[PDB]
């Protein structure tokens, strides 16, 4: 299930990540209350910070596709998303010493500044 | 009327510690600070409880050899808030003596010598001790020289440095951190005291007789002929009596202010006359800094002699020198030597192996052929240089690797103003 | 620069690790209980180093090796929350040490760091003893040196780094294990010794004259040479003092950190010494290639520099006149663009069982040789593609390979562009 996000295992979260990933590429733009890692954003704070690597960097990317399949209309709740995510984002996903982590960690934070109306 | 001293790295500590030893030996001092007996007052402070105490600050960004002063024969006649101490060392680095480490020190040091300067009426200036190689003696001694050029400006400032030397060398990178800070001290100092390490050692195994010297072998032999130069401020000899007359006599040129000393006679501890011992003083083998004045001209030259001494034993063998050498100088500079006299024997250390000499000299001589020391220097720092070796250590510890290029063009254009004025 | 924090992970990690503090203890006059029985102040006077009782944090996903170190001779001297362990081992999979089942355990041993750091008058650094050819030692510690350098970064990261060898353990997968930690020490370390089991094994079974060399036998060799190195840090001494100073007078360039050990005599376990060594013997088994613990000719090389280390009493006159000869006598060796590249110490407490000794720490470029052998084993098998999916599974991608061994031959070829520059 999705709750395996959280799961002990690194490889299952692993595979959540691509799933949620797979979901904002391939679910509704008008979206399905399934879709709800927004009135919860403590949940991918958590997931950016994952404690595995390559199940990170897996994070990051499906943030980052999360973070884009939200430009449809209504999201004016990306004043929330900023304070939730960038702090995670900065400290260690700029941070990393990995090439890939760190270029998506940037891209998120660009299409959260672009959300904002200034920087 | 007063002097401050500064010791800077375990050089500067150390040869501090040699040299106060023998200032309280020449001044009948104790190690507890008491005196069963003015112009020595130019060092010493006192309290009211009739103690002499030393106008002087200790600074080393690492206890263990500043440890040893307050645990030693000289604990009591320091002032425990005159000898500061860091943790971290500066590591041969000058990037670190300079920016990373002695920023964080550089408040509290120049804060504790605001206290012996509000002591002290007619402030004269500064004498710094400090080596070249050293972490702490370049970088720190040059960023400290810097503030001490604000806060204190419009004052003297004179140098003892400590030339590097393979012998008794700790580092690769010596070079680098003797041009480091000899670029960057450049401007902020009126006269600067050189000593070559590898004379002191050379001098130690000839005249004192010992195979391998230790460092409290060179420092006392260091500490002599710093305490000649001194003599003069603290006995109120005729010569050289304030920081002044150091520029006035020796410096005719902002720049160019690095004397060449040396020092005789070196008696082992197991009497030469006064035209003995200045014929000496033009003997290369009793130099302090390695080099041949015969191959450069001489800008001034003072002769410093002090015990028994008749004034006119002095005149001959001036007249000597003067005419049975030739000692080339400079068609803009006064031909005539000067000279003064401090008639109490030179103090050697109970114990000490150098002896006590009924009489003795230091010629104090702004030749050009010390340029050849920094012609040694800037070659090893060029080899390294070339290949970017060793840069990397003080690019990551806040420095700009330009400023590398910039000390040794201030150390090539150096070079080519001793050049100028002897031709 | 005062306090060392000392980490041993892995089997190798533990094994040398605890045979270096027997040696040590025993020199700074410590007994299994952890009491001094010395006789001297030159023993205690930086005790304060290593010391606290060992400033030592044991760690390995083997369990078994908890064991293994406690039933040792000094094994009851180490603090028992300084043991981490683990409850399955890696079996020879960096990727397991690194990412999997070596970094679920990698926070619990920062925690114990962290405390032996946290009552620290002026930490220098740390000391990580390991193997490279292994799971653990190699994945989990270049993932400990990683996550201390980015929670220590003002401190100074010194391994003890041993190479795998055919003579020594025959599985095939080393080669993959030791290329991608060594593309980890060259970014995050500031100094490594190399200790190659080949120089090990051809050493005790050559010049040592033993048929079958053992661990405990190779691990004799290492032990005596990390008492030898770290002389100067653990007795009063002017040179080379504290490690970023050494480091300082030894890295020219940040990645060309791999020191080239070697140290004389060469003894056997336990045998008897009765002829003791002149000083000109000892300096004379610097060249010889027979006393380096790496297996590389310093003649097909050149030093960047060269730190000497003469234990015992004798002539300082004597060793001083014979490191100026056998420099100048073989001029072409050393690199003329630094300038006193070489440096020598004297401490006057000989080693255990010996009257003098000499150990040689040197940054020659010779030591491209050992990462050639590295890599051609490495390529041999990464293009045959065998036993890839033992690391790709644990989460790693094909393209970490490709790059550790591109990284490892620019640090080959650094090294060839230094031995062929000039100073013109
Ligand atoms: N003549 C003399 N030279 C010394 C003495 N102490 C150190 N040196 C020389 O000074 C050079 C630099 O050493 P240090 O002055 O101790 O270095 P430091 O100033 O303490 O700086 P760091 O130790 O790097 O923090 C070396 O080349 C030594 O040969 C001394 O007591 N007398
Ligand atoms: N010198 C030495 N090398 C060892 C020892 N034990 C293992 N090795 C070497 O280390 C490699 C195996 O790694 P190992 O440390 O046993 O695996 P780990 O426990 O996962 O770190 C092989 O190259 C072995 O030759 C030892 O006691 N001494
Ligand atoms: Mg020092
Ligand atoms: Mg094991």
């Amino acid at each position: 299930l999705e709750q395996r996000a959280s799961h002990k295992v690194w490889k299952a979260r692993l595979n959540a990540y691509q799933e949620l990933n797979n979901l904002f590429t391939k679910s509704s733009v008008i979206p399905n209350d399934v879709a709800n890692y927004w009135l919860d954003p403590e949940l991918f704070a958590s997931y950016i910070v994952d404690s595995n690597v390559v199940a990170q960097e897996n994070a990051i990317i499906a943030l980052h596709t999360l973070l884009e399949y939200i430009s449809q209309v209504p999201n004016v709740s990306t004043s929330k998303l900023r304070l939730q995510w960038i702090p995670p984002l900065v400290e260690k996903g700029l941070s990393s010493s990995r090439a890939a982590t760190k270029a998506k960690a940037t891209d998120c934070i660009m299409l959260l500044t672009q959300s904002d109306t200034s920087i | 009327r007063e002097c401050i001293s500064i010791h800077v790295g375990q050089a500067g500590v150390q040869i501090g510690n040699a040299c106060w030893e023998l200032y309280c030996l020449e001044h009948g001092i104790q190690p507890d600070g008491q005196m069963p007996s003015d112009s020595f007052n130019t060092f010493f402070s006192e309290t009211g409880a009739g103690k002499h105490v030393p106008r002087a600050v200790f600074v080393d960004l690492e206890p263990t050899v500043i440890d040893e002063v307050r645990t030693g024969t000289y604990r009591q006649l320091f002032h425990p808030e005159q000898l500061i101490t860091g943790k971290e060392d500066a590591a041969n680095n000058y990037a670190r003596g300079h920016y990373t480490i002695g920023k964080e020190i550089i408040d509290l040091v120049l804060d504790r010598i605001r206290k012996l300067a509000d002591q002290c009426t007619g402030l004269q200036g500064f004498s710094v001790f400090h080596s070249f190689g050293g972490g702490t003696g370049s970088g720190f001694t040059s960023l400290l020289m810097e503030r001490l050029s604000v806060d204190y400006g419009k004052k003297s400032k004179l140098e003892f440095s400590i030339y590097p030397a393979p012998q008794v060398s700790t580092a690769v990178v010596e070079p680098y951190n003797s041009i480091l800070t000899t670029h960057t001290t450049l401007e902020h100092s009126d006269c600067a005291f050189m000593v070559d390490n590898e004379a002191i050692y050379d001098i130690c195994r000839r005249n004192l007789d010992i195979e391998r010297p230790t460092y409290t072998n060179l420092n006392r032999l260091i500490g002599q002929i710093v305490s000649s130069i001194t003599a003069s401020l603290r006995f109120d000899g005729a010569l050289n009596v304030d920081l002044t007359e150091f520029q006035t006599n020796l410096v005719p040129y902002p720049r160019a202010h690095f004397p060449l000393a040396t020092y005789a006679p070196v008696i082992s501890a197991e009497q030469l006359s006064v035209a003995e011992i200045t014929n000496a003083c033009f003997e290369p083998a009793n130099q302090m800094v390695k080099c041949d004045p015969r191959h450069g001209k001489y800008m001034a030259c003072c002769l410093l002699y002090r015990g028994d001494v008749v004034p006119k034993d002095v005149n001959a063998a001036i007249a000597t020198i003067k005419t049975k050498r030739t000692i080339q100088f400079v068609d803009w500079c006064p031909t005539g030597f000067k000279v003064g006299i401090n008639y109490e024997p030179p103090t050697v250390v109970p114990g000490g192996d150098l002896a006590k000499v009924q009489r003795a000299v230091c010629m104090l001589s702004n030749t050009t052929a010390i340029a050849e020391a920094w012609a040694r220097l800037d070659h090893k720092f060029d080899l390294m240089y070339a290949k970017r070796a060793f840069v990397h250590w003080y690019v990551g510890e806040g420095m700009e690797e330009g400023e590398f290029s910039e000390a040794r063009e201030d150390m090539a254009a150096l070079e080519k103003d001793y050049e100028e004025v002897g031709v | 620069m005062r306090e060392i924090v000392h980490i041993q992970a892995g089997q190798c990690g533990n094994q040398i690790g605890a045979k270096f503090w027997e040696v040590i203890s025993d020199e700074h006059g410590i007994d299994p209980t952890g009491s001094y029985h010395g006789d001297s102040d030159l023993q205690l006077e930086r005790i304060n180093v290593y010391y606290n009782v060992p400033r030592a944090i044991l760690v390995d996903l083997e369990p078994g090796t908890m064991d293994s170190v406690r039933s040792g001779p000094f094994g009851q001297i180490f603090r028992p929350d300084n043991f981490v362990f683990g409850q399955s081992g890696a079996g020879n999979n960096w990727a397991k040490g690194h990412y999997t089942e070596g970094a679920e355990l990698v926070d619990s041993v920062l925690d114990v760091v962290r405390k032996e750091s946290e009552s620290c008058d002026c930490l220098q650094g740390f000391q990580l003893t390991h193997s490279l050819g292994g799971g653990t030692g190699s994945g989990m510690g270049t993932l400990l040196i990683s996550k201390i350098r980015e929670e220590y970064p003002d401190r100074i990261m010194n391994t003890f780094s041993v190479v795998p060898s055919p003579k020594v353990s025959d599985t095939v997968v080393e080669p993959y294990n030791a290329t991608l930690s060594v593309h980890q020490l060259v970014e995050n370390t500031d100094e490594t010794y190399c200790i190659d089991n080949e120089a090990l094994y051809d050493i005790c079974f050559r010049t040592l004259k033993l048929t079958t060399p053992t661990y405990g036998d190779l691990n004799h060799l290492v032990s005596a040479t990390m008492s030898g190195v770290t002389t100067c840090l653990r007795f009063p001494g002017q040179l080379n003092a504290d490690l970023r100073k050494l480091a300082v007078n030894m890295v020219p360039f940040p990645r060309l950190h791999f020191f080239m050990p070697g140290f004389a005599p060469l003894t056997s376990r336990g045998s008897q010494q009765y002829r003791a060594l002149t000083v000109p013997e000892l300096t004379q088994q610097m060249f010889d290639a027979k006393n380096m613990m790496a297996a590389c000719d310093p003649r097909h090389g050149r030093y960047l520099t060269v730190a000497a280390v003469f234990r015992g009493r004798m002539s300082m006159k004597e060793v001083d006149e014979q490191m100026l000869n056998v420099q100048n006598k073989n001029s072409s060796y050393f690199v003329e663009w630094i300038p006193n590249n070489v440096k020598t110490a004297v401490c006057d407490i000989p080693p255990r069982g010996l009257k003098m000794s000499a150990t040689f720490i040197g940054n020659s470029t010779a030591i491209q040789e050992l990462f050639k052998r590295i890599s051609e084993q490495f390529t041999a098998m990464f293009r045959r593609k065998a036993f890839l999916h033992w690391y790709t599974g644990e989460g790693m991608d094909e393209m970490e390979f490709t790059e550790a061994e591109s990284n490892m031959n620019d640090l080959v070829s650094e090294y060839q562009q230094y031995q062929d520059a000039t100073a013109d």
